[PDB]
């Protein structure tokens, strides 16, 4: 149905920066 | 208990080398302290065999105890005249971590490489994350010794660390 | 007359400001009278000194002959020969014009110590201006590196939150790289016994020795333009340095690298410069393309402008290493046009928005045209100048630089035309956002551009358009000076 | 050299072992563990323990502190704050 | 036709073809390997005597721990130095002389061999990172002419008349190429074509 | 004059009663003695007459125009140092009384000045050994002048042991040469320069390298300079280098006759290591004197490159560099002694203990100097920028002249390494400047009445009371402006260094 754009990592690790599922705000 | 007995041999050997070559005094206190807690550990786990994972949680407690003591001293000051008590706590943590990382168990990245797919899969099926208790359920706390090669507690720390990253409230 | 008066007068100005403002340090605990209104009188004296320095170069400009080949106003002072040609004359005037602008941009946005800042600004301007009128390699290096001492302290005292990081970066990136340029200067003084411009221009060295000397000098030049991959100091220094420090860094300091090519490479190492041009073009083209794509992902307003400066100075490097008059003139005009537009964009981004909201994150600003229409006009106008829209000196510089590259190397010089597209991609992505959508929810409505900030923007825009429409004001002066740099034997 | 290398966990651990060799009611000793109540030491037993804890850590309790000591944690606090390594000869350090 | 790239290389004496008797690589490496193992092993057992003589003195013990070598370092160091000597001489024989590329290869391989012995408990990529760094340093050392240019220095050239003591004269033109440290007023145009080639303004357009 | 006046001062000091004023006035007599020594030496020794080289005292000594310049430099710097003990450095008795509590302070200095000036003149192996002991013994006695200080005595023990090992190495080298040739006079030994083992002279240089703190023997000097009182560290870290380096230059002048490139390589190895240690060593340090100890090790490596190249360009480089570095060394230590007056007082974490010998011991005790005294802070910035080598300060021309001599002799590697070493050491030079000034605006409006200077009283509340004493202020002003404005007279000064000859002639 609705899918994320390309080149969006499924995981990341930047120290203590909060880890969250990428939400494309254009679809809100 | 093959790995446990081999591990405790290196700790004993480093004690023999330390007395032989007059190495750092604080290291002598660390090894002597480890052996005493090992002495307590043997008494309370007889006939149950001693895997290195139960040794892993013993050194984990020592590391966590001194970090808590170091935190207070490095904030309100060490009580000795030379103000070295707080740094002595952290110096011992390095010695204990040297033996902890030599045990044949998973590193922090291997355990995170297995829990992170579980933490993410919980949040996507439910929307919001409130407590780690919903992530402990999807963890097989029966067979994480040879498929994951980790203790009972090292998985607990990995989840709690990952939960604080992923929590939405 | 020029150098002697420009140094003696400014020393008297430096001593005068010190005498007035430091006469009351001795446990007087008084209230003084020059400390009122943020040291208004001491600021005004330094502002006047900057304008008078522009009058000194004018008196020597009236007697300048555009139809004379060679250095003019040849003078001896402090056992050093000082002279001017067409190329040097324009860069001196550009350097001195930005002096009053640097002081006025920080007229009321310093936490204190206004006398120190004004002295350092006037001290930076003169040292940079004197670097265009020296006539030997050692005097070039002395003035090239003397600016590091005041610039290091200027950033560390008047800088932003990460000023400590920025002060170390500028001191270590530039000093370490210039010491490699000093090695080449020492070699010249050893084998030729002189570093005079005219003396060394006539000597042909062995093609192997010319390679070693070129690499030593190019290391110092490449870091200071800057070029990839030694450019990482500039974005950090620009985002933390004060507004006047960014204006001088973006207006004069980077242009010394192009003048270094004109003096230290083209006339003395002519044979080896032709060998190195493909390497120079590859490095510069990738500097242009990479910096433009990197600028897209930036989130700091003053860092976006800093990366924009790197893209255009790669084009200046491409033009100056073309072996034709079109490219050389185009690179010089682009240096002057950049010397006005780039400081203007720092005033808009780091001098007006920052003085009101004290935050350089891009996410806080949008729809500024609703309550800041005057700011939006200047922001939009300078954005099109920055992308080389015709009627601006930037386009005339960019078009001739691209044309000079195509004439020099038709295949690879054609990649320089990506400046037209890529510069508009990141510059109009930032401007379309600041002037787009509803006025930001994170901002409170405040004053628009004041009279002082209008004055700064107008007098940086005016020279850009005068040069853009009638560049012959500049090309007439540069014509005979630039023609001496071309190396070719057609048979 | 002339500075302490003591941690709160080592001093407590060495204190417990020295107190374990006595005739105490319980072997479960922590900082809050009192001498009179938990371990059950009369006037003379307590001072035997204090001197035993003196020899282990090479410290000497002052009279005011020793008469007023109640808990095991107070001893650990005293050792950490007052312990100093003994001075060595002029040759041990520089050679 | 070959590309015309700049050649930033310091002057060196070039052995004539047929010269350069090669050096025995195995024999030379044997002396470095054996002599180093004897010293390092001998100094190891000498320090054990100092341990036995005194172990209750912290001052002596601290200094002995700094110079103490682990067992894998007592074997790895002679092997790395022996491999370095062998590979440096072996590559020099291959190239009829010593080059910076040969020294870069010899030093990095010798470092990686030693690192894989006395740095076993570190990631492989970490050992390669050090070996590349170590190899570059010795390649730079050779590129700069070892500790001194010697007979190729300008002072040496100035004493042999190959400098610029007499000055310059444009009327004099030399078919042969000028010396490394020599400067001239005017050059044969054939030399420029040899250096730059024809094209973008040389001879043709 | 030195010898005659020393005997009178020795006896006079033991005759009069002991008081701080009398010791201070006796120090001023020492100042007059050195001034008369300089005037007498200038009146009789001239560069033009000594160019050939004149033998004295049965050829035991040999003075030439190269030796003579260093002797005058030693006398001039010794004059500036005695002003520190002959006048008020701070004006507060708790700090200044230390410089007046030892009556033998001036006597030891006059003993050492005699050893410093005679050492470059040595022309015989027997007198080389005697003088190098005379210089070394006085340095040990000066390092231990404060015998009630535990650190001062500990440094003197370390100094004695290391400096005796070097002296034995020096003696062992001369005995080997005498065994080879059966000759003791240097000029006689020069007749057999091609037949004696030249590495017997490298052993002689190795003992000299220990006494200047060159790597790998740098450890003891870094330790000693940090533990000694700031007034002692100012002298012992600079004075031995003026004489020993000059002697090393003369020895290397004789060594270059036979052109042994193997010997040149060993010295280049020591210079290369010293650049690495001098630059990387100072990056992680918190003490200012430990930082300056590495700075001294680094600047010695720069001079030894000029000494190693040993040509006509090397005489100019070494002579100019040693003069300008001595003035920078004097200027920095003068400021460090003065600025103890701006130290905050308690009324605590890390239990930091500061003693009367070294009130300024850590780099962060220089905090807010830009606020407390802007003119002195700028003077310290100018000196530090000179060590960095920022043109057109004196330190720039020193590095420029060293590079010319080094690159002229084919030392490509060492010229590149020092320029990398200069960049690395800039990191810890900049850290001084960061501490001085970088927190000016975020601290400008603060109330600081807890400084050491605030303990001083006030005379009438209607007079103007200068915060720094007259002599020490004028010296700092003079040296700082010389460092800053050397461009005015650089051409004339370098023409003078052209005339200083060491058997060049023609
Ligand atoms: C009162 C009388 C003043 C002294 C008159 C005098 O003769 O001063 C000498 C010089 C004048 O110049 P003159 O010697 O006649 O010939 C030009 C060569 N300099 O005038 C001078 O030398 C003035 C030099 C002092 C001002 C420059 C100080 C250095 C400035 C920083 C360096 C800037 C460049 C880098
Ligand atoms: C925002 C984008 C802005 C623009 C970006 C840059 C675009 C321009 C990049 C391409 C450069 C312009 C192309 C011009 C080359 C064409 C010139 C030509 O006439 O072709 C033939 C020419 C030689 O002529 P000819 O006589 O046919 O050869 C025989 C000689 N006896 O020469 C030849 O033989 C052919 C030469 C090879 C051409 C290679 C072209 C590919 C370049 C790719 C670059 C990397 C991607
Ligand atoms: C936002 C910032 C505010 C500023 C924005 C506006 C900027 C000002 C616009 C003008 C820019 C300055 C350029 C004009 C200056 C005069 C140039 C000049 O000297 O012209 C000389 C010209 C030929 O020279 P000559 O034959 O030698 O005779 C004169 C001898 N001294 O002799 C002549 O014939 C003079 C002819 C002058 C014609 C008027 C020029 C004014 C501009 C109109 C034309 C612009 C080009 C057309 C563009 C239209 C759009 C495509
Ligand atoms: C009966 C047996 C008697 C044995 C007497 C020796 C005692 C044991 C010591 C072990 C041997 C090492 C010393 C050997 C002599 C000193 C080196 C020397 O002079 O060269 C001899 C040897 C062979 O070289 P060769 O070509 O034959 O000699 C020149 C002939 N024209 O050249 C060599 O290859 C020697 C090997 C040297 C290479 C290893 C040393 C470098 C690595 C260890 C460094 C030691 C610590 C660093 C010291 C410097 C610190 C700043
Ligand atoms: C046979 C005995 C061993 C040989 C010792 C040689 C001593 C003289 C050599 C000159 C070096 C003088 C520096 C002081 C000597 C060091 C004393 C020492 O050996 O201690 C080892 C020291 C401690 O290291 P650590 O591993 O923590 O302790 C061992 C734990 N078991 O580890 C160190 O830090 C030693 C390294 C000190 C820094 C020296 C670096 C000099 C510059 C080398 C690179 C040159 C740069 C140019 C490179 C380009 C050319 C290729
Ligand atoms: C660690 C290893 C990483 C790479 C080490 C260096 C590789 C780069 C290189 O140059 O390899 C060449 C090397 C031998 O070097 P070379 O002297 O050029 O061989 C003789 C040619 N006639 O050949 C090799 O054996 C490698
Ligand atoms: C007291 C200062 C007196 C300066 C005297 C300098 C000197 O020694 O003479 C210059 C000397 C050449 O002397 P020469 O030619 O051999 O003999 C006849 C010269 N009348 O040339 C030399 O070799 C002198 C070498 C040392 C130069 C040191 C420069 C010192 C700079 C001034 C010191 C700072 C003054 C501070 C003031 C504090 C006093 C209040
Ligand atoms: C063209 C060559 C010129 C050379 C002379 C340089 C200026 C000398 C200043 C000495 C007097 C002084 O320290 O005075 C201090 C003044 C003004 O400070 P203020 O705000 O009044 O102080 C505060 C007093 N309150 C609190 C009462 C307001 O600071 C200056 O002037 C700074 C200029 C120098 C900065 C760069 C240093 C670089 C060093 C190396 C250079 C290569
Ligand atoms: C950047 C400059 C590199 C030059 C290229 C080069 O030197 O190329 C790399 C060399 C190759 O030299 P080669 O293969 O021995 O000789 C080539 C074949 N010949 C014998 C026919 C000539 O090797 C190296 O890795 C040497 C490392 C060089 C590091 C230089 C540091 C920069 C110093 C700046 C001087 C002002």
């Amino acid at each position: 149905k609705s899918f994320l754009p390309h080149f969006i990592p499924k995981n990341y690790s930047y120290g203590d920066y909060p880890r969250l599922k990428p939400e494309n705000l254009q679809k809100r | 208990s093959s790995a446990y007995d081999e591990a405790l041999a290196t700790i004993r050997n480093d004690l023999k080398l330390n007395f032989r070559f007059k190495a750092d005094v604080l290291e002598k206190n660390v090894i002597r302290s480890i052996l005493a807690e090992t002495k307590n550990l043997e008494i309370d786990n007889k006939d149950k065999d001693l895997d290195e994972f139960k040794l892993y949680d013993l050194l984990s407690k020592m590391i966590k105890q001194r970090q808590d003591s170091a935190a207070i001293y490095l904030k309100e000051g060490s009580p000795d005249r030379f103000r070295q008590t707080g740094w002595n706590e952290l110096r011992e943590v390095d010695y204990i971590t040297k033996y902890l990382e030599a045990l044949p168990v998973a590193s922090a990245e291997e355990i995170e490489a297995k829990v992170e797919p579980i933490v993410q899969s919980v949040l996507e099926e439910e929307g919001e994350l409130k407590s780690p208790k919903e992530i402990f359920s999807r963890i097989p706390w029966k067979v994480v010794n040879q498929d994951w090669q980790a203790s009972e507690g090292a998985v607990k720390n990995t989840v709690l660390r990952l939960y604080n990253l992923y929590k939405t409230d | 007359m020029l150098v002697q008066n420009l140094i003696i007068f400014n020393i008297i100005g430096i001593v005068l400001l010190v005498l007035l403002n430091n006469n009351n340090n001795g446990i007087l605990n008084k209230k003084s009278l020059l400390t009122i209104k943020n040291e208004l009188k001491l600021k005004q004296i330094g502002l006047i000194i900057s304008i008078i320095n522009i009058l000194i170069i004018i008196e020597n400009w009236i007697g300048f002959n555009s139809n004379y080949y060679g250095f003019q106003n040849i003078e001896r002072f402090l056992n050093i020969y000082w002279g001017i040609d067409g190329i040097s004359l324009l860069l001196v005037l550009l350097t001195l014009i930005l002096g009053p602008i640097a002081i006025l941009s920080n007229w009321k946005n310093l936490k204190g110590y206004y006398t120190y800042y004004v002295i350092s600004i006037n001290m930076l301007v003169i040292l940079m201006a004197l670097n265009f009128i020296c006539l030997d390699l050692v005097s070039f290096y002395i003035l090239f590196e003397s600016t590091l001492a005041p610039l290091f302290l200027l950033i560390g005292i008047y800088g932003a939150n990460n000023k400590n990081k920025a002060a170390y970066y500028v001191l270590i990136y530039t000093l370490a790289s210039s010491l490699f340029m000093l090695l080449s200067i020492v070699i010249y003084y050893i084998i030729i016994n002189s570093t005079d411009y005219i003396y060394i221009n006539n000597i042909i060295l062995s093609i192997n020795l010319q390679s070693l000397l070129f690499i030593g000098i190019i290391i110092g030049i490449a870091v200071k333009t800057p070029l990839m991959p030694v450019h990482t100091w500039l974005p950090t220094v620009h985002s933390e340095s004060p507004l006047g420090g960014s204006i001088l860094l973006a207006g004069v300091i980077l242009k010394l690298a192009i003048y270094g090519v004109i003096r230290l490479l083209l006339p003395n190492l002519s044979e080896i410069s032709m060998m190195f041009t493909p390497i120079i073009y590859i490095i510069s083209i990738l500097t242009l393309i990479y910096s433009s794509l990197i600028t897209l992902k930036q989130t700091d307003l003053k860092v976006i402008i800093a990366y924009s400066s790197i893209s255009h100075l790669a084009v200046c490097m491409i033009g100056i290493f073309a072996n034709n008059l079109i490219g050389i003139n185009g690179s010089l005009i682009l240096c002057l046009a950049h010397g006005f537009v780039s400081p203007a964009l720092f005033i808009l981004v780091g001098g007006i928005l920052y003085d009101r909201y004290h935050n350089r994150l891009i996410n806080y600003y949008q729809g500024l045209s609703t309550f800041m229409p005057i700011f939006s006009i200047y922001l939009v106008v300078f954005s099109f100048c920055n992308t080389g829209t015709p009627l601006s000196g930037n386009f005339v510089g960019e078009f001739l630089s691209i044309t000079g590259a195509v004439i020099r190397h038709p295949i690879i010089g054609s990649l320089t035309a990506a400046s037209v597209l890529l510069s508009a991609c990141y510059q109009m992505k930032l401007t379309n956002r600041l002037t787009g959508s509803v006025f930001s929810q994170y901002l409170h409505i405040t004053n628009d551009v004041t009279n002082r900030e209008i004055f700064l923007l107008n007098w940086l825009l005016i020279p850009t358009i005068i040069i853009g429409i009638y560049p012959s004001f500049v090309t007439n002066i540069l014509n005979l000076a630039s023609s001496t740099l071309i190396y070719s034997v057609l048979i | 050299q002339s500075a302490s290398t003591l941690t709160k966990e080592d001093v407590l651990t060495r204190s417990v072992s020295v107190l374990r060799g006595f005739e105490v009611k319980t072997k479960d000793i922590d900082l809050q563990t009192t001498f009179v109540q938990d371990l059950g030491m009369d006037s003379l037993d307590l001072n035997d323990a204090l001197v035993a804890l003196e020899e282990e850590f090479d410290v000497v309790f002052d009279d005011k502190t020793a008469n007023e000591i109640k808990t095991v944690g107070e001893v650990v606090d005293f050792v950490l704050a007052n312990y100093l390594p003994t001075e060595q000869s002029i040759n041990h350090t520089i050679r | 036709e070959q590309f015309h790239l700049p050649q930033p290389f310091w002057p060196t004496t070039k052995t004539k073809e047929g010269e350069y008797v090669p050096k025995d690589s195995i024999r030379e490496a044997s002396k470095v390997f054996i002599g180093s193992g004897v010293l390092l092993g001998g100094m190891h057992f000498r320090r054990l005597m100092q341990y036995k003589k005194g172990s209750a003195r912290p001052g002596l013990a601290k200094y002995l721990n700094l110079f103490s070598l682990s067992k894998s370092q007592l074997i790895g160091f002679p092997v790395a130095l022996g491999a370095f000597s062998f590979l440096s001489h072996s590559f020099a024989n291959l190239q009829e002389g010593q080059t910076a590329t040969g020294e870069f290869a010899a030093s990095s391989i010798a470092s990686l061999i030693g690192l894989s012995i006395f740095r076993t408990k570190k990631p492989l990529s970490s050992n390669v990172a050090i070996a590349v760094g170590m190899g570059s340093l010795f390649g730079f050392l050779t590129w700069a002419g070892n500790f001194n240019l010697g007979d190729n220095s300008y002072r040496a050239a100035l004493e042999a008349g190959n400098g610029n003591e007499g000055g310059f004269d444009n009327k004099v033109i030399k078919t042969e190429r000028q010396g490394f440290w020599e400067g001239v007023y005017r050059r044969p145009l054939s030399q420029t074509v040899e250096d730059l080639g024809e094209g973008r303004g040389i001879i043709t357009q | 004059m030195l010898f005659t006046s020393l005997l009178l001062i020795i006896v006079y000091g033991s005759l009069v009663n002991k008081s701080h004023l009398l010791t201070k006035l006796i120090n001023r007599l020492g100042l007059i003695i050195i001034i008369y020594t300089l005037l007498i030496h200038l009146n009789i020794n001239t560069l033009e007459n000594l160019s050939i080289g004149i033998n004295m005292f049965n050829n035991l000594l040999l003075i030439n125009s190269f030796n003579n310049t260093i002797i005058e430099l030693i006398l001039i710097i010794c004059i500036l140092y005695v002003l520190l003990i002959s006048f008020n450095i701070t004006g507060l008795s708790i700090i200044d009384n230390l410089n007046y509590s030892k009556r033998t302070f001036i006597v030891i200095v006059l003993f050492n000045i005699i050893g410093l000036t005679l050492l470059p003149l040595v022309n015989d192996i027997m007198i080389l050994f005697i003088i190098i002991e005379l210089q070394s013994y006085s340095l040990y006695l000066l390092t231990a002048i404060f015998n009630e200080s535990h650190n001062s005595t500990k440094s003197a023990l370390y100094y004695f042991i290391v400096g005796s090992i070097a002296s034995f190495i020096i003696l062992d080298a001369t005995v080997s040469i005498y065994d080879d040739l059966g000759l003791t006079n240097i000029q006689y030994i020069l007749m057999y320069i091609d037949k004696l083992e030249i590495f017997d002279l490298l052993c002689l240089l190795f003992g000299l390298f220990i006494k200047i703190g060159l790597a790998p023997f740098y450890s003891y000097s870094i330790t000693i300079y940090s533990l000694s009182p700031t007034i002692i560290t100012n002298y012992i870290s600079l004075m031995p280098k003026l004489s020993i380096l000059t002697l090393i230059y003369i020895i290397m002048h004789y060594i270059n006759i036979v052109n042994n490139t193997d010997l040149n390589y060993v010295i280049s190895f020591l210079i290369l290591i010293s650049m690495f240690i001098g630059s990387f060593g100072g990056l992680n340090v918190i003490r200012i004197k430990t930082l300056l100890a590495y700075s001294s090790l680094l600047n010695v490596s720069y001079m030894l490159l000029a000494i190693l190249s040993n040509s006509n360009e090397s005489i100019i480089a070494y002579i100019y560099y040693i003069i300008q570095y001595s003035l920078t060394h004097i200027n920095i230590f003068s400021i460090i002694l003065v600025i103890s007056i701006y130290l905050p007082i308690m009324n605590n974490m890390l239990n930091v203990m500061i003693t009367k010998y070294s009130p300024i011991e850590y780099i962060n005790q220089l905090k807010n100097l830009f606020i407390n005294n802007i003119f002195i802070a700028i003077a310290l910035c100018i000196s530090i920028f000179s060590l960095i080598g920022i043109p057109p300060l004196t330190g720039f021309y020193g590095k420029y002249l060293v590079l010319i001599s080094g690159l002229n002799n084919g030392y490509v590697l060492l010229s590149i390494v020092l320029i990398i070493a200069s960049s690395i050491s800039t990191v810890y030079y900049a850290t001084i400047l960061k501490v001085l000034s970088f927190d000016t605006l975020s601290f400008k409006d603060i109330i600081s009445n807890n400084l050491i200077i605030n303990t001083s009283p006030e005379n009438n509340n209607n007079e103007i009371k200068p915060e720094i004493s007259n002599v020490i202020s004028y010296v700092i002003s003079s040296l700082t402006l010389i460092i800053l404005l050397i461009i005015i007279q650089y051409e004339n000064i370098v023409k003078g260094a052209y005339l200083v000859l060491l058997y060049n002639w023609v």
